[PDB]
RNA sequence: AGGAUAGUGGCCUACCAUGGUUUCAACGGGUAACGGGGAAUAAGGGUUCGAUUCCGGAGAGGGAGCCUGAGAAACGGCUACCACAUCCAAGGAAGGCAGCAGGCGCGCAAAUUACCCAAUCCCGACACGGGGAGGUAGUGACAAUAAAUAACGAUACAGGUUGUAAUUGGAAUGAGUACAAUGUAAAUACCUUAACGAGGAACAAUUGGAGGGCAAGUCUGGUGCCAGCAGCCGCGGUAAUUCCAGCUCCAAAAGCGUAUAUUAAAGUUGUUGCAGUUAAAAAGCUCGUAGUUGAACCUUGGGCUUGGCUGG
């Protein structure tokens, strides 16, 4: 085998710059964000819970 | 601001001619009370000589407003000079700091001197003779 | 050289890292006590593990065993003092029935919120860590400070705190004088 | 009677029997015979620094079809010549001939991993700089 | 029997006997072996480790021999050789960091040529001197403890008397910066505390992962068995839930991943507690020594008096 095709896909991948987003809460405040979301405003669709619903 | 001192754990020690106790300092609305001022305050309360009062080891409790330490009073200023440690006398202005070079300079002197027998004058005199 | 200074660990992680029953239950426990991270649940679980373990060995011994009798009351007395164990359950059998919710009930953050000094459980920690709660005449900024019964009635703001008759804080002086 | 002695005075027979039979356990045998100390290229260690003699790409095993890109490394401590893989996308170029590379295992305890035939090591650093940081451009190679 | 020793003893000498150890493992080899107290993990039983804060031993490059001294076969004592090594005027002389700091090498792998006798103690002719012993500071993500990165409102949509998602605010504080005071041998730091110090409160948390195990996508764009990923099973051959990026989400968090060894998981070393007809494994079959293990059987029943503690 040759070494010619090294690093092909990473080279020709179009570059996307990460969008600037407001910082999430850290630590205890993030710990609050995880509690209120899955145990106060339940998102179940009559018993149907998917954690990261893809757009569908 | 209302600096009140409490002395507990008092033991009289005539063996060294001093009385020792644990000092509780109540200084609300105050950062902390210096060692010198508590000497005037404690000496006036006990009507003793200020220069015969030694206070050290102060640590402030959490949140401030209260300090604890250890107190020493001697039957005379002469007694304080005789038995108190030298550095404490420097702190209180009762004595001067003895002047000496750093530990490195003293140590290298002693080793250099050990290479010489007899008086230092004789060795250099022979050394002066040798090179001349 | 100098004698070594003893120290020991206070928490332990579970052997199984991902268990949805345990993952959500801890959040149910941590979320409404406002605990910053799961390690504080670990610390309570670790301490409760050896309190149960200590009582287990005594319970295996005979009744009227001097070691069971001496250590039985001392361990129970230490729990009745902190309010975790009810005064009527001095049997060394209700000790095993203890649950991590009781220990989290005696935390300073828990008690400060439950005494009305804070709006929420989350308001209790920020109020505590900012040096405002004083137990008796001593200021405490440790949220995990367990409360003894004789100190439960003495939980209040610091006398020098801006919320309880102290001086105006940093933001107040910068704004009220400009 | 389960085949093993049960007498109260049979402690020597029981201790001897187990001691002989532990040599059938592969983990125990490697520890006492000291195979890793004598024959393993790392000499029983965890990591090992070496010198890259050349760069070679190796066909993957079946059923996969690819060419795995490794390097041939000569070791400093014991003079052995081994093959070390380069796990990432496109840092075959960051590693050069006659270069200093720190190696490690595949986690399979001296055995071959995955579809890569005859290779037991991976490159952790090159020229003192972590390859993971180089791939993420957290650092650049010192040259 | 003598010599030598501080003294017993083949410790050494003379003469005499043939003894002494061993399958209950002698002798020999290896040890990536100083021993123990202990450490890690452990339902219990166990397994691995113990150079290393204490105790005991040994060594001061490798041997060997000695002086002084109560005490040394001493090395910050000497002599000789060997291996190195320094100055040299070529005649000579002086060496021993496995002491503190530091330098090279070896490496996967490990700190400042800092301050001080004030604390602990030691030594001396000794209240006073000395002590890299020791203590203090520096580097320190070896580990361990506690513990910030926000809390509370109103407008308003959504929502079932209150939990939120945005734009609208006022208060609180220490990270930091610092008079000062303590702290300290002198300092630094901690602790206290004038003053400054929080809206994008940019004073912005990271490490990994999202097919299963195992928690979180059948989203978007890139290539097309190539790149590569994948501890294992496999993913990739043109709509890839598995590669490279974005978005989103998950686990822990000032920590998270990787490598190697070990422990549990392992009832896959099994004494507790394995398996042996067919998955590995009953010696072809008897004899037989040590070893291990070995039938039953010898004052029981009765009678009386009394003490203690358990529930009454």
């Amino acid at each position: 085998g040759s070494l010619a095709r090294a690093g092909k896909v990473k080279s020709q991948t179009p570059k996307v710059e990460k969008q600037e987003k407001p910082k999430k809460p850290q630590g205890r405040a993030y710990m609050r964000l995880l509690y209120t979301r899955r145990f106060v405003n339940v998102t179940l669709t009559n018993g149907k819970r998917k954690m990261n619903p893809s757009p569908a | 601001d209302a600096v009140t001192i409490r002395t507990r754990k008092v033991i009289s020690n005539p063996l060294l001619a001093r009385r020792q106790f644990v000092i509780d300092v109540l200084h609300p609305n105050r950062a902390n009370v210096s060692k010198d001022e508590l000497r005037e305050k404690l000496a006036e309360i006990y009507k003793a000589e200020k220069d015969a009062v030694s206070v050290f080891g102060f640590r402030t409790q959490f949140g401030g407003g209260k300090s604890t330490g250890f107190g020493l009073i001697y039957q005379s200023v002469a007694d304080a000079k005789r038995f108190e440690p030298a550095y404490r006398l420097v702190r209180y202005g009762l004595a001067e700091k003895v002047e000496k070079a750093s530990r490195q300079q003293r140590k290298q002197k002693k080793n250099r001197d050990k290479k010489i027998f007899g008086t230092q004058r004789r060795a250099q005199k022979r050394a002066a003779r040798r090179n001349a | 050289p100098r004698a070594p200074r003893t120290y020991s660990k206070t928490y332990s992680v579970p052997k199984r890292p991902y268990e949805s029953a345990r993952l959500d239950a801890e959040l149910k426990l941590a979320g409404e006590y406002g605990l910053k991270n799961k390690r504080e649940i670990y610390r309570i679980g670790f301490q409760l593990s050896k309190i149960r373990r200590a009582a287990r060995d005594l319970l295996t011994r005979d009744e009227k065993d001097p070691k069971r009798l001496f250590e039985g009351n001392a361990l129970i007395r230490r729990l009745v003092r902190i309010g975790v164990l009810s005064e009527d359950k001095m049997k060394l059998d209700y000790v095993l029935a203890l649950k991590p919710e009781d220990f989290l009930e005696r935390r300073l953050q828990t008690q400060v919120f439950k005494l009305g000094l804070a709006r929420s459980i989350h308001h209790a920690r920020v109020l505590i860590t900012q040096r405002h709660i004083a137990v008796g005449k001593q200021i405490v900024n440790i949220p995990s400070f367990t409360v003894r019964l004789d100190s439960q009635k003495h939980i209040d703001f610091a006398h020098n705190s801006p919320y309880g008759g102290g001086r105006a804080g940093r933001v107040k002086r910068k704004n009220q004088g400009k | 009677g389960k085949g093993k002695p049960r007498g109260l005075n049979s402690a020597r027979k029981l201790r001897v029997h187990r001691r002989n039979n532990r040599w059938a356990d592969q983990a125990y045998k490697a520890r006492l015979l000291g195979t890793a100390f004598k024959s393993s290229p790392f000499g029983g260690s965890s990591h090992a620094k070496g010198i890259v003699l050349e760069k070679i790409g190796i066909e993957s095993k079946q059923p996969n079809s690819a060419i795995r890109k490794c390097v041939r490394v000569q070791l400093i401590k014991n003079g052995k010549k081994v093959t070390a893989f380069v796990p990432n996308d496109g840092c075959l170029n960051f590693v050069d001939e006659n270069d200093e590379v720190l190696l490690a295992g595949f986690g399979r305890r001296g055995k071959a991993k995955g579809d890569i035939p005859g290779v037991r090591f991976k490159v952790v650093k090159v020229s003192g700089v972590s390859l993971l940081a180089l791939w993420k451009e957290k650092k650049e190679k010192p040259r």
